[PDB]
C-alpha cells in the first residue's frame, strides 16, 4: 500500500551478506544495501532465496 | 485302477487384501553441524 509519505518494510533474503539489492516501487526504482549475518545451524529443509 | 474321471469342488478361505497398522519409531537426536547431521536414533525393533 502506498497511501501517503510513509515506510514500508521490505522483507527479503538474498545470498551475498553485504547486498546492494534492487526494488522498485512500480514507478520508483532503488538500490539499497546490507550487510548481511551468516546463519547459525547448518542444516535447514527448504531450498533458499 | 481308474483313468481321470474325477471331481471339482468349491474350496473355501478366499483372500483379499487388507491394510495392516505398523508401527514407526520416534525421531533421534539431531545436530546439524557444518556438513554433518548427527542422528542420533535408537530404534526400538530392525528398523531399515
Amino acid at each position: 500500500e502506498v497511501e501517503g509519505n510513509s515506510q514500508l518494510q521490505i522483507s527479503f533474503s538474498t545470498a551475498l551478506a553485504s547486498a546492494e539489492f534492487r526494488v522498485q516501487v512500480c514507478s520508483t526504482q532503488v538500490h539499497c544495501a546490507a550487510e548481511c549475518h551468516p546463519p547459525k545451524d547448518h542444516i535447514v529443509n527448504y531450498p533458499a532465496s | 485302477e481308474l483313468g481321470d474321471r474325477k471331481g471339482k469342488v468349491h474350496i473355501p478361505f478366499p483372500l483379499a487384501n487388507v491394510t495392516c497398522r505398523v508401527p514407526k519409531a520416534r525421531n533421534p537426536t539431531v545436530t546439524y553441524g557444518k556438513n554433518q547431521v548427527i542422528m542420533l536414533l535408537y530404534p526400538d525393533h530392525p528398523t531399515l
